[PDB]
């Protein structure tokens, strides 16, 4: 029901555990070093083995 | 602490008491040996 100006689709792999770091204001080797979401995130993650 | 051979069962839970020393916090926090390090009342970065 929503439109927006911009999407975009960051896409990557990670292992199972570190699945939890990809998301707002998160701390660890993911979260500080590879990728990191902003805390005000408006958005999906989206993780499928 | 970390380093101990052998630690203590749970109900009879070893405690040790730190005190007149400097303490790199650094070097806890930036091992990738530790699979849960949760903080509470304080952030991690700012232990140092």
């Amino acid at each position: 029901d929503l439109c927006f100006t911009n999407v975009y689709a960051d896409s990557f792999v990670i292992r199972g555990d570190e699945v939890r770091q990809i998301a707002p204001g998160q701390t660890g080797k993911i979260a500080d070093y590879n990728y990191k979401l902003p805390d005000d995130f408006t958005g999906c993650v989206i993780a499928w083995n | 602490v970390f380093n101990a051979t052998r630690f203590a069962s749970v109900y009879a839970w070893n405690r040790k008491r730190i005190s007149n020393c400097v303490a790199d916090y650094s070097v806890l926090y930036n091992s990738a040996s530790f699979s849960t390090f949760k903080c509470y009342g304080v952030s991690p970065t700012k232990l140092n």
